[PDB]
């Protein structure tokens, strides 16, 4: 399978500029073998959270060839587990071997491939390392929830983000959770006896400021606390629901960069081999 | 009485290269 | 060595069709033959039955 | 008996399957059989103990 | 850059029919 996004007539002063797009991904809506350029298109920058919400319902595809007539592509992941392709870094950060890649909408805007001939423009989304897109998305959703090099939020769909966050956070509260909460003093006194434990707890940990302000009595034994046990259930819920927390907020990883012969790192704006996962 | 239908199999596994690259 | 190996396991696995036919013959001839004891009188009183 | 039962042999199939770099053939041959004679045509003794 | 050494493999698995019939 290969997607054929047909192109209208374009300006020779701009067709050539669009030929410089060989490793940027685009977001279709359905996977029919043929399609049109007028279809895969987004307006200029705005509402980064709206954009990242848009990048989850529509599976993406990477382009490979740009001839003056057609433009091939490849559905990113629909059945492939090792389908090796190429895509170029278009983010501000570099990327080393091995690490997974994530797709996040373009920040600050102003990166729009304007096509005055077809009157339509695109926004090829950037590619970041995983662990850093995590920080980016976390910062954006925290600042959006604050509303009861920075774009202004919208307060319209930010409530979707706040809701999706607060739901997963609330469903962490189980009758066993308070049993784990009844040791904050017992934890802190352990933190100050070993260097590693003290390094684990951060500085603005927002709980270290609780261990010295409030006291809690022994926790009341729950109902039928003589057959089952709530600590293990609580922790299983925690791990199962945290292993995917960032996914339902940010974007799932889609590919990991592999390089067999080339230099270890790829600087920004250079093609890099990759395997999709 | 020993040569090429398993030495058959053996040489011309050859005309199979795509095993396509597409999902 | 690998070729001798093939020739040998070849000549080792599939004629167990000959042995296997020899087996199936008995396995079928057994499940349809009543014992002589229950059959010697059965033919003697034949005709006058029912 | 001189011809106790018919018997039909098939043509041998050769099933394929891969298994982790070690492969394994699977031969197969279908058969059939009907007892040709009418009435019992095979005895049985149970000689020894 | 897509055609016949896995489309190699693919066509001519062909010259293998005995995989003998004999044990």
């Amino acid at each position: 399978m290969e997607v054929d996004i047909a192109l209208p007539t374009l300006s020779p002063g701009d067709l050539s500029a669009l030929q410089r797009c060989e490793g940027r991904v685009v977001f279709l809506e359905t996977l029919r073998r043929h399609a049109t350029l007028r279809e895969v298109a987004l307006p200029c920058g705005g509402d980064v959270l709206a954009a990242m919400a848009a990048y989850r319902r529509r599976f993406a595809a990477v382009i490979t060839r740009v001839t003056p007539h057609r433009m091939l592509a490849t559905p990113l992941g629909v059945g492939g587990r090792g389908q090796s392709l190429v895509l170029q870094n278009t983010g501000p950060f570099d990327l080393t071997n091995g690490d997974h890649v994530c797709l996040v909408p373009p920040l600050l805007g102003d990166e729009c491939l304007r096509l005055t001939s077809a009157n339509l423009e695109l926004r090829f989304p950037m590619t970041l390392p995983l662990a850093q897109a995590r920080e980016l998305t976390a910062r954006v959703v925290a600042r959006a929830a604050e509303t009861l090099q920075l774009p202004p939020p919208h307060r319209d769909n930010a409530e979707a983000a706040t809701r999706s966050l607060v739901l997963n956070m609330i469903f962490l509260l189980n009758e066993g959770a308070v049993i784990l909460l009844s040791l904050i003093p017992n934890l802190l006194t352990l933190g100050a006896q070993d260097g590693y434990a003290n390094a684990v707890i951060q500085l603005g940990s927002a709980t270290r400021e609780l261990g010295q302000l409030v006291r809690q009595p022994p926790p009341p034994l729950p109902q039928d606390h003589a057959r089952r046990f709530c600590v293990f259930e609580a922790l299983e819920a925690w791990i199962a629901s945290a292993s995917r927390l960032g996914d339902t907020l940010g974007t799932r990883p889609v590919a990991r960069v592999c390089i067999f012969d080339g230099p270890p790192t790829v600087p920004p704006g250079e093609k890099a081999a990759v395997v999709e996962v | 009485m020993s040569v090429q239908i398993g030495n058959g199999l053996l040489m011309v596994v050859a005309p199979g290269t795509l095993t396509v690259g597409s999902a | 060595r690998a070729i001798q190996q093939l020739a040998r396991n070849v000549q080792a696995v599939l004629d167990s069709f000959e042995r296997g036919t020899a087996d199936q013959m008995l396995r079928v001839l057994m499940e349809k033959a009543p014992p002589l004891s229950l059959l010697a009188p059965f033919t003697l009183y034949e005709g006058r039955l029912a | 008996e001189k011809a106790s039962e018919s018997y039909f042999m098939g043509q041998m199939q050769v099933a394929r399957t891969e298994s982790g770099g070690g492969l394994h053939l699977q031969l197969t041959q279908p058969r059939a059989n009907v007892d040709l004679g009418v009435g019992f045509t095979a005895a049985y003794a149970a000689a020894a103990l």
